[PDB]
Formats: structure tokens, C-alpha cells, sequence
């Protein structure tokens, strides 16, 4: 069921994440001595491997560890897309709601990043206190 | 004002198009190996209601990346056998007469040359037999076809290509979407998409004009094309029925084992025991004439009701563009098809013969060849044609009568109608959307 | 002192979580010329990466990320074992209580995962409110 | 700008963390063919993960995820550098620090994870009380 | 009732039975190079309080994994090695006569060979002298004995394979398991497991009927077998105390470089500087007629108190099945062990001849050859025999006398024994138990 | 009594010496492929602001990886080309005179020679021609110089090694560190560090005696060496200003295929179209005998100012050491540079002639050589003499005199003045200091 969302709204959706997080990370003399088809196999791996570590470091920086669904303090932008939320979580799959955001990715990822530092250091300093 | 914030999601079912290598899986041949890794037994197909997505079986990579690999792994299981470069000498040859019956006559030659033996400094008188169609003349002094261009190998005695469906699989982080709609031709959207592990068995057949071998559409004869206006274009057709063709090679060979060389082995055809036939294969005019007509309905759905359709022969060009390249039981066959194709259509047993050759070009490449090793005893094969590869000239716009022609295909174009419904994407699981929630 | 805790009981053998987890992830021109060693070389590395990302995958995703101890809201069924904490954490080592459990371990991985995906709706919702 | 802040004292440098972790992670048939210079690319890929990997470990066993500032319980000991703050934070850089303390890493590292596990074994304890 | 709640732990010590790749690591050798990650100098043997394991030595994959990395690697470092294709040519050969002891006549030959020079079109005539077992008569005309099966390659003059310790060290997520106990026979619980990070060094001698320079057992002779009762399987013999055996090759030799090419050198045996003497074996056979005492004590265990114990004579079969083969120095020797197993056992210096032979298949595979080259000067061997492989032919059921050979074995054999106390496990670090706290 | 507690940090910008694999990557040359990935057109150079750093030319790892690699692809963009092997008969010459210059009397030979056709059975008589340095007396009788030392391969007429600029990458978790400072002069500490993605465009050329085609220094000329004082270590001088150097191969030539083979050509060369001629390089009177004063006058700097510094030229040895070995167009020169270093210097249009040879020897190993097909028509290259390598002999502490003559190097000499400013280091990231916070 591992795109099974695919044509849910963007709310209903939100119950299969774990449906899609857990198929994001997973002969013999064959491959060993075919040495022009392990240099397939071994990049495969290492590929899925290095984009599955990307995404976590970014939800690392973003102070979302070890979850799924993170609030975060970085206001939302109508310019990003001026519609309220019944338009965006009722009648919209997350397919159609990529394509309506894609522009402004980087911006928001760089908000999110720097709310973190900001974060950290004042629990930092309020610890000290 | 709503005082909404940024909500990461992790886990968005939402993917995008994407290129990557599929490993294979299948279920002393070179697909028993090169396919190791079990499919699924039970492939884990997943319907997605209300999807909608855009296909195009032109610009489709995994045909690329069939054709990629058929080739790599052709030329890693013949790496280790014996070079045929010795053979390369002058041949001193005569007309197999014996018992050899009048169609077949000046098509086999019995040829005799020196070639080495196990020692270096010992020769040996050795004598076998060619088609013509791999031996140029120099009265009687003889070459093998490939000496003043190419490296000739003899095949692996030992290694299967006998096709075997093989499926292709994503890798982690990626999907195959299969297009399930009905009377999906080529490109555009396809409103009903299905998620699968892999795809269906699909056999690596090797062929030129007819189509062998794969599935029988669904429901009509369907003709689909990248462009069908531009005639350089090529029109592919696939049937809702298959076509039953009977092939054999009816004489009765036997072999024999050459040393040229210290643990080095040569193959050569011996003597035909019993009288010497014609090849030839066999399709039905009663399934032929009624599955081509199936074709020119289709056609005239393109152009026009009024229109006259012509099926006429192929046209100029060598072997493996001319004729009906037939790979069966581990011969190579060139079979004449103009008896398939030759009708005129207006609104209102076939015998094929066929010619064996052994020296073969297998992909159309300079600097290789490979030598066939001759199968004992006698073969015949039992396929099903399941499609056409024409090719189109003139009528439509200047005075009726369209030609249509069997035409000769990239290899791709073999496979690129079984890989025709799959789609590669990759996920990627972040998102953002606004929410209510603050930390 | 790697495996040293496999005859404790299950309780003392607690101690020793830092102990195990620290080993769970870790010439020139010879195996670079001999590109038939190297390709086992980098399958061995390849392989203890993924396997040390699928365990730390399940742990975050059902709730338990950055410990090596998670309570967690799932009940114990009795009928997965049917023996009291006295039985279990004393006069038994991990590696017989393992075979005791053994069959329901796929049950009790789909609970974990079912129970977070509950936590984390609740954490958003209730965050909202 | 990954490494701008390499000259800005300790403190400064704080404020510079996303910037060098996000650059600690990251033809065709010409590697694929040359089986030999693609058995460099696919070692190179693996050591960056594996690097990246065990300093993740680490953190994660010490007490210390999804931060990049955590403040723990081991004591400092004036042994391992005799200075006040006003002689660490200011006035000196993180490459000039390291020279300090280099002699004395493990036995920091050691405490970090004795430390957790004692603080790992309260709250279990805590929680079922 | 109990209001338990699932808690999960991560880093539990639990491990199951796994089967992966060991990497190797030592202290112009072949192991000198593909052994190169140093041991650490003060390995971490762990002993496992209260652990009992279930171990088997006909099953262990660790040895499986030697006889496959062993074959492996030979063939790498030779791969780059000139061949000796053109060597396989008519000889003319005589009997070698000069100063040849009786004992050593017609073991020789002197063959005389046209081979050609570093240009395509000039030759040499040339001569080297073979030992009889590497050349086949064709009245004079000799063919050397792998021309009709095999390839040829030189050794490389410059690769050593002396034996190197060697040792075997797990993979992160892996570890060893070691078996302590004392007595233990092939299978069954090791109450006594110790944890390691890599095995003890273990030479990769290869020998046939006596094992060579392994490990002494420890208290006891043992017997260890798959089966004992089955007389198709073969019985190993761990000795607690080694035999010593002092070999040699005492003709003085010299050697000729030949071109046989542009930049290609043949390396053949030039003449015996001196009186040419046998090859031959040293074991003491006061030390010898009592290490059988105890595995004869040891056999009646098994056997009987009151039965008779016979050592016979090895069976037919080539020299790689009826004699002991030994290599040492890089010369490869066929020694004859009748002489060490001629005696009955009750209820109450020997000299061993040898041959040398040059080419060499080293593994039983066909179509290859392996061209020692020769030592020069003359060579001494020191070694310790540990142990024995034997197999049984019938007495206990029937009529007493229970006859013991010396059998051959499949390598692995001589591995067998040294990784027999060694298990390779998988850890799973994670695991759940009920406790009594809730988030 | 400060209650101060260890607090972990991670990204902490610190950072230590390493060596690790640099990845290529550019903007049918061998560069072209072997630098796919391409560099960002705008490279992220960051100053780094009161950063000081030890760097040292002699000791980096850089020179070594690009030497490793300029090797490596060599041979393997050569590895699939057709063998020379049958070129190696006994060859019948004669001088070349028809037109020929007094200047290249007995230079070029005229050789006829038996060599195989297509067919195994079948020779032919063929001639080409060879310039005398390859070619060696075995009274006609010659052979080609490699015969009695190497297998000699035909560079493929295809591949391309006009040098293309490239640039070295860091992998993830590196980064290459570039000195900034004026007047850096090989070792020590570099007050002014500059991080980079990748280093500037560097070209594999390679030459003895004069360094050419690199940057030219940036203020002055500067001399840097591993120690001055040992007159055992070259000494290295970079200018500020390019010599302008026109080299040519004058001579029309022709070439003709071979068939030496089944689909294997040999490329000869034919006969010389228009009068023969000399090959040689111009080099400005006017900008030598300027050049060379600034090199005086710093080398002055370290020998003295009332020494007598003397240029003289080379020494013995072969063409490798002894002459300017000049590499271009795909041709290979061998240019006597005496003209260049003929002077005595005190306190107060040059022609070269070159010699042209085919079989070469590309790096100092035995067991290969190269054959250069030769090119088409003429050649003319136009470049830039941007240093000299040096040694000393005397003077100093003797009796004034110091002699500097042109020496030959050891390849990496003539990178290493461009990857002379960079150093690569890895990142480590965690570190821990005190701070007033508590859990
Ligand atoms: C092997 O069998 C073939 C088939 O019979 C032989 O080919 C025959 O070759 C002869 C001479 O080239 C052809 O005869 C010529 O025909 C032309 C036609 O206009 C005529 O003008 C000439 O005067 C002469 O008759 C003959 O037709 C041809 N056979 C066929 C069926 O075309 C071939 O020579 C045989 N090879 C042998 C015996 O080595
Ligand atoms: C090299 O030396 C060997 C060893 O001496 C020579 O072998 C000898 O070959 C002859 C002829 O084949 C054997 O003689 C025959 O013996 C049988 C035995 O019953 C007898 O019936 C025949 O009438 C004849 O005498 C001879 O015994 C054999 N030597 C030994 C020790 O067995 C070999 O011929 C020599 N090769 C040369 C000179 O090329
Ligand atoms: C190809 O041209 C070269 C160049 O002319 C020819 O070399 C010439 O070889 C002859 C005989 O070896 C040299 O003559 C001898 O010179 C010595 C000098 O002292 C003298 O003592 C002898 O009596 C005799 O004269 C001749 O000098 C030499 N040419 C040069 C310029 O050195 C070569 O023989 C020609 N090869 C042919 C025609 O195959
Ligand atoms: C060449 O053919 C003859 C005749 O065979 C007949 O015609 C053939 C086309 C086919 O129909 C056969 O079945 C026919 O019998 C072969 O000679 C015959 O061999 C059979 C074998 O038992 C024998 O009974 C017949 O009497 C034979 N007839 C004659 C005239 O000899 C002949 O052997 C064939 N040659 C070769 C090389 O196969
Ligand atoms: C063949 O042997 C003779 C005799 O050598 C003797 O017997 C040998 C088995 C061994 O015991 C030798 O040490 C004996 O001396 C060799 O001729 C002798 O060579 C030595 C060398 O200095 C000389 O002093 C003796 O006088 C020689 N004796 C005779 C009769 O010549 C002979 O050289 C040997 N042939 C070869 C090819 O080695
Ligand atoms: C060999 O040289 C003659 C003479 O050419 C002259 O001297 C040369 C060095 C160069 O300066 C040429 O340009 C000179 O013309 C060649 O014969 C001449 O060929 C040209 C071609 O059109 C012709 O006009 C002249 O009259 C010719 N002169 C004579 C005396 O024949 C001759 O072809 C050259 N040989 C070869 C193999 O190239
Ligand atoms: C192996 O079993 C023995 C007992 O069967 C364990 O020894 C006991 O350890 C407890 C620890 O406090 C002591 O109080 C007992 O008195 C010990 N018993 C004896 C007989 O000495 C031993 O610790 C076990 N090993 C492991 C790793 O748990
Ligand atoms: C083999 O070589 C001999 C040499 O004279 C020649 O007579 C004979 O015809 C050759 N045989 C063949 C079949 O070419
Ligand atoms: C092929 O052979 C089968 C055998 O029964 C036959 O039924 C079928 O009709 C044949 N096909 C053709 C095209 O004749
Ligand atoms: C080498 O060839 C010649 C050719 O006649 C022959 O006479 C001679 O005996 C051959 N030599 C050997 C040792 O075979
Ligand atoms: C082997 O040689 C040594 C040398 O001193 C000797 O002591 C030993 O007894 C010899 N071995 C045998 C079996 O004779
Ligand atoms: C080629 O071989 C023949 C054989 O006699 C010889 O006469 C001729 O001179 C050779 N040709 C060359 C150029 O070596
Ligand atoms: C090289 O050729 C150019 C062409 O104009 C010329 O200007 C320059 O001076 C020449 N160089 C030398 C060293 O003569």
C-alpha cells in the first residue's frame, strides 16, 4: 500500500507516513565475478543510502528529530500560496500541492534553519541560568 | 492573519519522474544467472484511485536500459571462450552434391584447409561444411566472410540464450508505475495508475519485422506510433491474437570436435546424414488472412474510410533489414516474408522460405563476429507472432493507395512495446504545508 | 567486553547497552588493482551501514529515538508470554528470552508503530489547540 | 562560507554550526567501464558515510540528538584545561582549543557515556514509579 | 492484571548464526599482500560466562570461505605471467646418464626443442631437462604431458607462496565465536565460548595423507569424523605432539634464461651440477611407531578393547590420491608414505622416496597448468607433522581387522582442522520485554 | 568552585592534515571523459580570515595522486588497441635520400619487411618508414629497438592526450586549502589561507629541463627548492613573465594502413611529400638573454653577490635526461637545449635542433612501449616556457663558479609547481568545551 495515499487529500494522507517511510531504505560468484554488474549493485545501495541520510540531516537542522509531523516556528507565508486551509487539506492531494509550493522550497528550508540556531541558543543559555 | 505556521511532514506519498538502474529477477542459461534475485511470488500491485499521470512510450529509459544490458551481458558470457582466428586461412571448397535436393543446390559448401593441431609445429587436413552466405570467393580458393573486417569467436558450446522472462524491480527509494488503462497509445495521460514491485516477465527476444513472442494486447489490434504523419517514422502494431508459426531447419546435422589448439576446441558441421532440404516456416493463411485485416481497419482509422491500403514487399538493404531475423533453438535464420505481404485492401499454409547462416554480426557493431556452433540433429520451433514493425510510404495527401512495408527496427523497438506500460519515478518525502500549530 | 553481558541475566545485561552498540559500525593499490577483493570490501561496509539504518529507522519510527531504553504505550500480552517480571528479568539471558518471543515479534513491531502514528496526531492537534 | 568562521573565536564560531554540518554529507560509462576508477567513487562515497555515521553515534549515545548544542552533566575538570571562560570563549578559536584539550578526548568521551546510561536507567525507573 | 507495557532495548547481547565474508589480515609474498590490515597486537579474547553453543566442523562456512579466497587469489597473482603456449612443440629426448645414481635411472630427460627467438621469423634450437612424470612419449619424439588438455602458464619467478599465518577478523556487526572446551569432536555444545575479534593464525599449507604444521591438539591424540561409521567418510587425526620430517631435493641445480619473445623469459633446468641423486623424506621411526600407538589407543575407543587394528598401504588412483603431496621451497614433491603405515596392532629412520614433478595442476580443474620453475642449488625442508587423514574399510561387523589407510581429501581438509574451533555469528542488538512503564 | 560542566558541540569549524582520493572533473581527448563531472562555473573561494597555516611542497600527497592517475588512464585509454607484436622481424634498410637536407643525412631509414596479411596462410612485402633512434643494427639487417626488452602497442589513432586543463574536487567531508600569500617559497607557515571547492584549471603536461605551459609566478621570479644547500636537490624556478617558444616538424608527411590482422591495422609511415627538413624550436634571443637575468639575480639571493654564476649545459645520459623531451601534436621531440644555458654572469632568434622518435618509452618502466602513429601534413605548436628544473654543481664554499645546468626530473616535478599552493585537510566537526549549563 506503499502509494496508496497518492489520491487522498493532503489531511488524509497524513495517516500512511509511515507507509512511505519504511520502504525509503529497503548473485553471490554472479555479480562478484561480473564485475561490471556489482558496480551497479554497490551504487545502487550506496545511493539509497546517501539520499536517505540527506533527508535526515535536514530534519535534524530543522530541530525535527525522530518524527514524522514537526510544528515549527517559521510563520507561513500567504505569498507562498494564498489560500486558506480548507483548500489546502480538504479537495488537494500532496502530489498537486508540491507543485503550487516547489518555487519557494528554498526559502522555507532556509527560515526553518535558521529558527533552529536561534532556538539553541537560548536553551543554552536559559540552562545556564 | 490566520497566523498559520510552516508543518513538516516526513512521509509524503508524492514522487517525481526519475531516472535510475532497475536491478533484474527472474523466477547454463545467461538469464539464470544475470537474474538471480526471486521475484516476489505474489508481486505486491497496488491500485492508486484517482491518479492521473502522463506516459510516453518514446522517451521511455528502461528500453535504454534493456538494451544496455542485453548487449553487456551478451559479450561477458562469450568472454572466455575460444578464438576462432585460426580458421582464417585460405579454404580450398566444392558444391555438397550428395543427395542434396534442386532448391537447396550450390547452397552448401564443402570446404578443406590446414589448420594446426595441439602442437605448434603440426598441422592437420580437416574438412567441414558452410552456407554460402559466410564464404567469399578469392577457382575454388575460399574466405570466411568476416577475415578483412573482423575478430571471430566461436559461441560458448554450453551457454543458453534460449529467452527467458526476466522482470525488472526498483531499488529502494523508487517505484514503477504500470499505465492500466484501456486503449493507452504511446503518449499522453493514463487515468488509471497501479504501483507495482516489479514488472511482468518479459522475454529478451531478439527479431526484425515480426513481432514474436509477447502479449496479445487486450482487447483490438492496436497501431500506435511516435508520429504516424511523418512517414520516416516507424508504426507499431500489436494484436489481440496471436499468429501460430511453425519454423524448422530439417537436415539432419552432426558434429565434430577440431583441436586447434592445447585444451582449445573447434566445432564444425560434419556431414548431413539423409537428403538436404530448404529451411523454411510455416503460418497459417487462414489466421494471416483475417489478422491483417483486423490491421487495415485499425489503419484506416488514420487514413481514411475511402482510402486503399497496400501491403507490398520490404525493400532494398542486407539480410538483417530485408528479411525476417528469426533466432530459434541457437541457429539464426533469415526468412523471406514477402509472401506475408502482398495484398491490396479496398473498402467494400503460407511457406516462408528461409536461409541459415552462422557467422553472425549479433549487434550492429564493427570488429566482432560470432561463430554459431551447429546444433545436432534437426530443430523445429513453434512461436507466436504477436505483432508487426511497418514502415509507411506515400498516399494520404498526393492519390491514394498508402504502401505499407515490414520494416527493419533498432532492437529496442522489440522490448520497447512490453516495456511500454512501466514508469520509473522517485519519492521524495518531505513537504511543507501550513497548519495551526506552534512549538 | 563486547558479548560479555550474554550469560547475565536480563536485567544486569542492561547495563551494558553502550557496550554492544558502540561496535555496530566500526590495502591501496592491492585491492584497488585486485578489483575482486575490493568489491567484497565495499560490500561489507555497505552491508553494516544498512543494516545499522534499518534498526535505527524502526527506532525512530516508533517513538523511541536516541535512547537505548524506550518505554513505550503498548501493553504486554500475556498470551506472548505468559510469565511474570520475576521470571523475566532475573534467571533468564536475553538470548533464551528471544526464543521465547521469537513468533509475536512482528506483532509487537506493527503495535509500535500503530501507537506513534496516534501520538504524533495528538502532539499536532493538541499543539494547535 | 564553510569554513568562515575558522579565525572567529569559540564563541563567535557558535553561530556557524549549520553551516559546516550541512556540507559534512555531500560518468556513466566511463566509471562503469574503467572498473577502476569507479572503485575509488564508490570508496569515497562509503567513507563519507561511515564518518558521518559515527559521529551521529556518538552523539546519540552521550544524550545528545537532532542538537548540535548539548549541555550535560559531566563536570569540568580543571586538569584538562586550567582556564577561565573569558580565556575560552573570547580571544580564541576552535582549531587553537582542540590543541588544548586533544590529550584528554577519551576521557571526556568515557564520562559522556557513563553518564547517559546512568540518566537512561532513572528514567525508566522514574516513569514505571 | 500486571499492567506491563512493551519497552524496547536497543544494544541487547543477543546473536544468531550467520554466514558472511571474513576480511583477512596478516602481521613479494601473496599473502604478504593480501593480508595487509595489521591484527591489533593483543587480539580482545573475551571468555562468555555461562555460554553454551552448538558448533559443527563439517558445516562451518569459514572453511568453505579459506578454499574458495585460497584458489581466488592464486590465480590473481599469476594472471599477469608470461605463458609457455609455445613450448608445447615435438621434443627430441634421451636418458640424462651422466653421474646418475641407479636409484634415479631414466627419471630424466634431456630434450632438445626448436622454439623461436624474440623475432616472429628466426628460431634457436634449445634443450632443458624435464622429469619423466611431465613428458609423454609420441622413436625419440616426446609431447610435454598438458599439450592435449591444457593452457600452460610460468609461475611468476618473483611470487612467493610460502605459507604466511594468516587471520580471519569479523566485519562490524559480526564476531567469532571461539569453542574452549577440551575434548571437543567436530560437533555437538561447547560449554566454554570465548568471543574474538579475529582467529588464530593459520598457515595455508596444502598436503595430502599427513597434515602439516598446524596446531598440536592440546592433551590428547584426537579422532574426529562426520560419521565414524560410515566408512565412505573420512577420519582426521590430531596429534598432541608433531613428528618431525625433514625432506630434501639433493641434486644441485642451475638455470637458463630463454627468450621465448619481446620481453618474455622461459625459465628451464639447466644441467645438475654433480652426482643426481632421489629426492627423499626423513621421519624418525622411534617417534613415528609410538604417535601411532596413541591413535591406535585412540581408535580402539571407537573400534574395540579387543579387535585388530591394521595400517595398509594407500589405494590406486593418481599421485595427487596415492601419495603425499607435499610442497616446500617451491619445488613440488610425491612422496611415498608406505613405509609409515605398514603394521598390526594388538591387544597386549625411515626413509620415504620421493618425485618431483614441474607441471603442475594445482587444482582439480581442467584446462589449466601450472610451470614450476625450478630452485636453484639444492633445498632442505623442516616440518611437523600434526596429524593424519585416514580412511576405513570394513572389520567391525564382519571378522575383525579393521584396515586403516591414508587417504586423500578435498584441501579444505587441511583447514578443516584449524578453523574448527571458530563460529561466525550476526548480532541483533534489538529486542523488547515487558516492564512497568508507560510514557 | 566554577561549576562548569562539558558541553558537545557539533560543526565546530576545526579541522586536521589528511590525505584522502581528490575526484576530476574539466569544464575524444582522454580528459575529456576521465573529468566528467562538471566544476561549478563559479567556485565558492572563501578568504579565511586570520588563518595560518604550514604548507610543504615537497611532501604533497596531491603530486602524488595526480602522477598515480596521469598513468593510470594512460594505459587504460590504450588498453583496447591493436598490438605490434608481428612488427617485430627482421627488417632490410637503406638511408632515405631522395631530397633530403645535408642537415638529415642517415636520419631516416627506408625498411621493407615480410609481414602477414588478413590471412594466416598469406604474407606480404610492405615498407615504411623509421627514424634511425628506433631503429637498431643487428649488413642491412635491422630491428626495431624494442625487441629484445618490450611488447610494443600501437596508441590508438583516436585517443586524444592534447593536455586539457582539469581540476581537483574534495569529496564530502574534505576541502582543499589554498595559500594566498605573496612570495610563498615551498615550506613553512602561509599567513593567508583561502578555502576552495576545487583547485584551478591544471594542465598533465609533461616535460624535462624547461617547464612549460604553466602560471607564470605573480611579482618575480621565484626560485624554491626541498633544500639549496644540498646540491643533490633540484631546484625549481617559476617565471613571471612567459617565454614564447614555436616548435615544428617540417616535413609533409603521409600515412598508409596495414592489414596485419582480421579488423587490425598498422599505421606506417610513407613517403615524405616535398624536400626533408630538420625539426627544431625558436626561442627569442632577446627575451632568453633578459629571462635569465632575473633568474640571476635571485639566485644571487642565496649564492652570493660577488659570485660568478655560470649556465652550462646538460649532462650524459639519454634522451630523457639529457634533452628537452617535448611532447606535441601527438609527436614526440627530443630537443637539444645547449643553445638555451651557454653563459657566465657577473656583478657589474636561437635555434634548437630536434630530433623526432616514434617508439617511446612514456614512463620509466620495463616491459612496454609505445608506437606514435605518426600525423599528417606538418606540425607546427606554439607554447609557453614558463620554468626551468635545475641542479648545482660547486661553487659556494670552493671557489666561485657556481654551475647550473638544465637537469631532467622525476614527471611530478612538473605539477608540482601548480599544485604547490594547495593542501588538503578533513573536518572534525565535534569538539566539547565548558559552559555554566546543566541539564
Ligand atoms: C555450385 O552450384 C551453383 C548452382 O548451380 C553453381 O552456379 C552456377 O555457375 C555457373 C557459372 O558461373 C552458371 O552458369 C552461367 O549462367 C549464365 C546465365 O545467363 C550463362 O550466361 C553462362 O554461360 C553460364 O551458363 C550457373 O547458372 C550457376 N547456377 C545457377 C543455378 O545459377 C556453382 O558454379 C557451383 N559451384 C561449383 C561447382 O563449384
Ligand atoms: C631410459 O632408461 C630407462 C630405464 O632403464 C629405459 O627403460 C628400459 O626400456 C627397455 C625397453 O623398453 C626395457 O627392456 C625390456 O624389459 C622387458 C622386461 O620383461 C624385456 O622383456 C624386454 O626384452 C626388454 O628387455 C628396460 O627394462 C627398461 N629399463 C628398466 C629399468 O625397466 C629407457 O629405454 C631409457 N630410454 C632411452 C635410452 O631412451
Ligand atoms: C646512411 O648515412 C650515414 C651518414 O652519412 C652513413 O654513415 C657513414 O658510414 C661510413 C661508414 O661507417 C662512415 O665513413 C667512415 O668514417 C670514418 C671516420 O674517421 C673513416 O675513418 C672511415 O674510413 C670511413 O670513412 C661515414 O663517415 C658515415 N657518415 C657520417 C656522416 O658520419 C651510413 O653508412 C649510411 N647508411 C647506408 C648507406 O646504409
Ligand atoms: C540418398 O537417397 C537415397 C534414396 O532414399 C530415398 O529418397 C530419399 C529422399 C528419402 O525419401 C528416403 O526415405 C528414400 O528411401 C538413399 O538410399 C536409400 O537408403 C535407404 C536406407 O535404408 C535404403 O533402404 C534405400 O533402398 C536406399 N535407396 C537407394 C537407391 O540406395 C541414400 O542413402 C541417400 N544418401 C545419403 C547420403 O543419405
Ligand atoms: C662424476 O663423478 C666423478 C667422481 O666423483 C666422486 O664420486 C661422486 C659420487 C662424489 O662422491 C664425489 O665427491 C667423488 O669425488 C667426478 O669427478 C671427480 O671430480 C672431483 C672434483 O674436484 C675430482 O677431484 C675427482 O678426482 C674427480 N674424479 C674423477 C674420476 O674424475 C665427476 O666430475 C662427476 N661428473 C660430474 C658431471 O659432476
Ligand atoms: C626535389 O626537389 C626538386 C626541386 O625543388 C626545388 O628545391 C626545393 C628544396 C624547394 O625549394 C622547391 O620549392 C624548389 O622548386 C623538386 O622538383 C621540382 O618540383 C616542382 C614542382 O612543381 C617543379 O616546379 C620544379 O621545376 C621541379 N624542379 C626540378 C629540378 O625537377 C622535386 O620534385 C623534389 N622531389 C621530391 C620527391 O619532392
Ligand atoms: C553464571 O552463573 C553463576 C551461578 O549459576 C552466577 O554466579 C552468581 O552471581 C551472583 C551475583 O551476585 C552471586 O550472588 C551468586 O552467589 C553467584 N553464584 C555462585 C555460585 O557464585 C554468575 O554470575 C553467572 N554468570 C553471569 C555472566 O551471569
Ligand atoms: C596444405 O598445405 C600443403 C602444402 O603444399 C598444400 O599442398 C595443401 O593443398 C594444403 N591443403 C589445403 C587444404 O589447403
Ligand atoms: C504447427 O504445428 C501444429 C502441430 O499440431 C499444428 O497444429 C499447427 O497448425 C501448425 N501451425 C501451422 C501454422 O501450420
Ligand atoms: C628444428 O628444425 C629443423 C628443420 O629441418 C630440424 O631438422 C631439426 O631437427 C629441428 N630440431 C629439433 C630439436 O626439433
Ligand atoms: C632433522 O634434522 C635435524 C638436524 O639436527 C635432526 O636433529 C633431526 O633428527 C632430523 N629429523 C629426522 C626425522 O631425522
Ligand atoms: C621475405 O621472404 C622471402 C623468402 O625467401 C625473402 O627472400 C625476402 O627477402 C623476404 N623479404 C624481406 C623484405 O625480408
Ligand atoms: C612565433 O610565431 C609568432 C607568429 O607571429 C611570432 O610572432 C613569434 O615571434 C614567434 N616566436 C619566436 C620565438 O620567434
Amino acid at each position: 500500500g506503499f502509494l496508496g495515499a497518492a489520491g487522498s487529500t493532503m489531511g488524509a494522507a497524513s495517516m500512511t507516513l509511515t507507509v512511505q517511510a519504511r520502504n525509503l531504505l529497503s548473485c553471490q560468484q554472479h555479480l562478484l565475478k561480473l564485475t561490471v554488474w556489482g558496480i551497479k549493485q554497490l551504487q545502487a545501495r550506496v545511493l539509497a543510502v546517501e539520499r536517505y541520510l540527506r533527508d535526515q540531516q535536514l530534519l535534524g537542522i530543522w530541530g525535527c528529530s525522530g518524527k514524522l509531523i514537526c510544528c515549527t516556528n517559521v510563520p507561513w507565508n500567504s505569498s507562498w500560496s494564498n489560500r486558506n486551509l480548507s483548500e489546502i487539506w480538504d479537495n488537494m492531494t500532496w502530489l498537486q500541492w508540491d507543485k503550487e509550493i516547489s518555487n519557494y522550497t528554498q526559502i522555507i528550508y532556509g527560515l526553518l534553519e535558521e529558527s533552529q540556531n536561534q532556538q539553541e541558543k537560548n536553551e543554552q543559555d536559559l540552562l545556564a541560568l | 492573519a490566520e497566523n498559520l505556521w510552516v508543518t513538516v511532514y516526513y512521509g509524503v506519498p508524492v514522487w517525481k519522474d526519475a531516472e535510475t538502474t532497475l536491478f533484474c529477477a527472474s523466477d547454463h542459461n545467461v538469464w539464470a544467472t544475470h537474474c538471480c534475485v526471486p521475484t516476489d511470488p505474489n508481486p505486491q500491485e497496488i491500485h492508486l484511485e484517482n491518479v492521473t499521470e502522463e506516459f510516453n512510450m518514446w522517451k521511455n529509459n528502461m528500453v535504454e536500459q534493456m538494451h544496455t544490458d542485453i548487449i553487456s551481458l551478451w559479450d561477458q558470457s562469450l568472454k572466455p571462450c575460444v578464438k576462432l582466428t585460426p580458421l582464417c586461412v585460405t579454404l580450398q571448397c566444392t558444391n555438397v552434391t550428395n543427395n542434396i535436393t534442386d532448391d537447396m543446390r550450390g547452397e552448401l559448401k564443402n570446404c578443406s584447409f590446414n589448420m594446426t593441431t595441439e602442437l605448434r609445429d603440426k598441422k592437420q587436413k580437416v574438412y567441414s561444411l558452410f552456407y554460402r552466405l559466410d564464404v567469399v570467393q578469392i577457382n575454388k580458393e575460399y574466405r570466411l566472410i568476416n577475415c578483412n573486417t573482423s575478430a571471430i569467436t566461436q559461441a560458448c558450446p554450453k551457454v543458453s540464450f534460449e529467452p527467458i522472462p526476466i522482470h525488472y524491480c526498483a531499488p529502494a527509494g523508487f517505484a514503477i508505475l504500470k499505465c492500466k488503462d484501456k486503449k493507452f497509445n504511446g503518449t499522453g495521460p493514463c487515468p488509471s495508475v497501479s504501483t507495482v514491485q516489479c514488472t511482468h516477465g518479459i522475454k529478451p527476444v531478439v527479431s526484425t519485422q515480426l513481432l514474436l513472442n509477447g502479449s496479445l494486447a487486450e482487447e483490438e489490434v492496436m497501431i500506435r506510433s511516435e508520429n504516424i504523419t511523418n512517414n520516416a517514422k516507424n508504426i507499431l502494431v500489436q494484436f489481440n491474437t496471436p499468429v501460430q508459426i511453425n519454423c524448422t531447419r530439417p537436415n539432419n546435422n552432426t558434429r565434430k570436435s577440431i583441436r586447434i589448439g592445447p585444451g582449445q576446441w573447434f566445432y564444425a558441421t560434419g556431414d548431413i546424414i539423409g537428403d538436404i532440404r530448404q529451411a523454411h516456416c510455416n503460418v497459417s493463411k487462414a489466421t494471416w488472412n483475417e489478422t491483417l485485416g483486423k490491421v487495415v481497419k485499425q489503419l484506416r482509422k488514420h487514413f481514411g474510410n475511402n482510402t486503399i491500403i497496400r501491403f507490398a514487399n520490404s525493400s532494398g538493404g542486407d539480410l538483417e533489414v530485408t528479411t525476417h531475423s528469426f533466432n530459434c533453438g541457437g541457429e539464426f535464420f533469415y526468412c523471406n516474408t514477402s509472401g506475408l505481404f502482398n495484398s491490396t485492401w479496398i473498402s467494400n499454409s503460407i511457406t516462408l522460405p528461409c536461409r541459415i547462416k552462422q557467422i553472425i554480426n549479433m549487434w550492429q557493431r564493427i570488429g566482432q563476429a560470432m561463430y554459431a556452433p551447429p546444433i545436432q540433429g534437426v530443430i523445429r520451433c513453434v512461436s507466436n507472432i504477436t505483432g508487426l514493425i511497418l514502415t509507411r510510404d506515400g498516399g494520404s495527401t498526393n492519390s491514394t493507395t498508402e504502401t505499407f512495408r515490414p520494416g527493419g527496427g533498432d532492437m529496442r523497438d522489440n522490448w520497447r512495446s512490453e516495456l511500454y506500460k512501466y514508469k520509473v519515478v522517485k519519492i521524495e518525502p518531505l513537504g511543507v504545508a501550513p497548519t495551526r500549530c506552534k512549538r
